[PDB]
């Protein structure tokens, strides 16, 4: 709910909204046009009253209403959950390191158990994992470190 | 303009496939 | 390259010798990885201004066998 930035005194009908189209809309479409519905025959643009609507009415809001005619503030969020290379994904959590110590890791992604400490290899910078011989992880850049 | 000569690469053109450290 | 989008790019800056094409080996070390994910058929070039260059190669897919280093760079690789 949104009764102070959509609110003042004297009141205030800046927001529009369409009672009056030609059809329905369809999903995520946008119809932002000023025409006057027709009513019976007439091609009635000119006249303003009477049988020649204005598309779009307003939402005259103030301080001073019931619950349901309050300014409400939507936001309404679409994903897209198919197979395609993700772009946008959720805050993954990090944590401690706790070196010497039998510890299940999950770093970034690549999950195990075993004993991690430090190192003398000599990583270039490209480099994020490490190998043997016979493709077992050994190795792993700290994400963070 | 350009020309269109032809050479022969040799040995040239190799990349890491990966990003996985590997010694001897 | 463009495997499965994810478009790849390789590469690596050697000062050359009196030559122009060399046989010494030099490693290619990739820079960046973004999901481009577009038909990519053609291929074009950009020049610059002024007031013996631009080889171009194409890739199959072969096996190839590459000896790393002990430090992890790559010091010869043969084709298979
Ligand atoms: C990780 O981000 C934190 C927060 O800004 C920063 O203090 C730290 O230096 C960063 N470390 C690396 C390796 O990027
Ligand atoms: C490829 O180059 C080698 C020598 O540089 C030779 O087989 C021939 O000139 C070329 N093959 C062509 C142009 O089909
Ligand atoms: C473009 O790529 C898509 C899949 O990435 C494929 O289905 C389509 O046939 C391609 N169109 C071309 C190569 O003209």
């Amino acid at each position: 709910n949104s009764n102070k930035l959509d609110s003042k005194h004297s009141g205030n009908y800046d927001y529009w909204y369409r009672l009056f189209r030609k059809s329905k809309l369809k999903p995520f479409e946008r119809d932002i046009s000023t025409e006057i519905y027709q009513a019976g025959n007439k091609p009635c643009k000119g006249v303003k009253g009477p049988n020649c609507y204005f598309p779009l009415q307003s939402y005259g809001f103030r301080p001073t209403y019931g619950v349901g005619h309050q300014p409400y503030r939507v936001v309404v969020l679409s994903f897209e959950l198919l197979h395609a290379p993700a772009t946008v994904c959720g805050p993954k959590k990090s944590t401690n390191l706790v070196k010497n110590k039998c510890v299940n890791f999950n770093f970034n992604g690549l999950t195990g158990t075993g004993v991690l400490t430090k190192s003398n290899k000599k990583f270039l910078p490209f480099q994020q994992f490490g190998r043997d011989i016979v493709d077992t992880t050994d190795a792993v850049r700290d994400p963070q470190t | 303009t350009t020309t269109q000569s032809y050479t022969n690469s040799f040995t040239r053109g190799v990349y890491y496939p990966d990003k996985v450290f590997r010694s001897s | 390259k463009n495997i499965d989008g994810y478009f790849k790019i390789y590469s690596k800056h050697t000062p050359i010798i009196g030559r122009d094409f060399p046989q010494g080996f030099s490693a290619l070390e990739p820079l960046v990885d973004l999901p481009i994910g577009i038909n990519i058929t053609r291929f074009q070039t950009l020049l610059a201004l002024n007031r013996a260059d631009y080889y171009v190669g194409y890739l199959q897919p072969r096996t190839f066998l590459l000896k790393y280093n002990e430090n992890g760079t790559i010091t010869d690789a043969v084709d298979c």
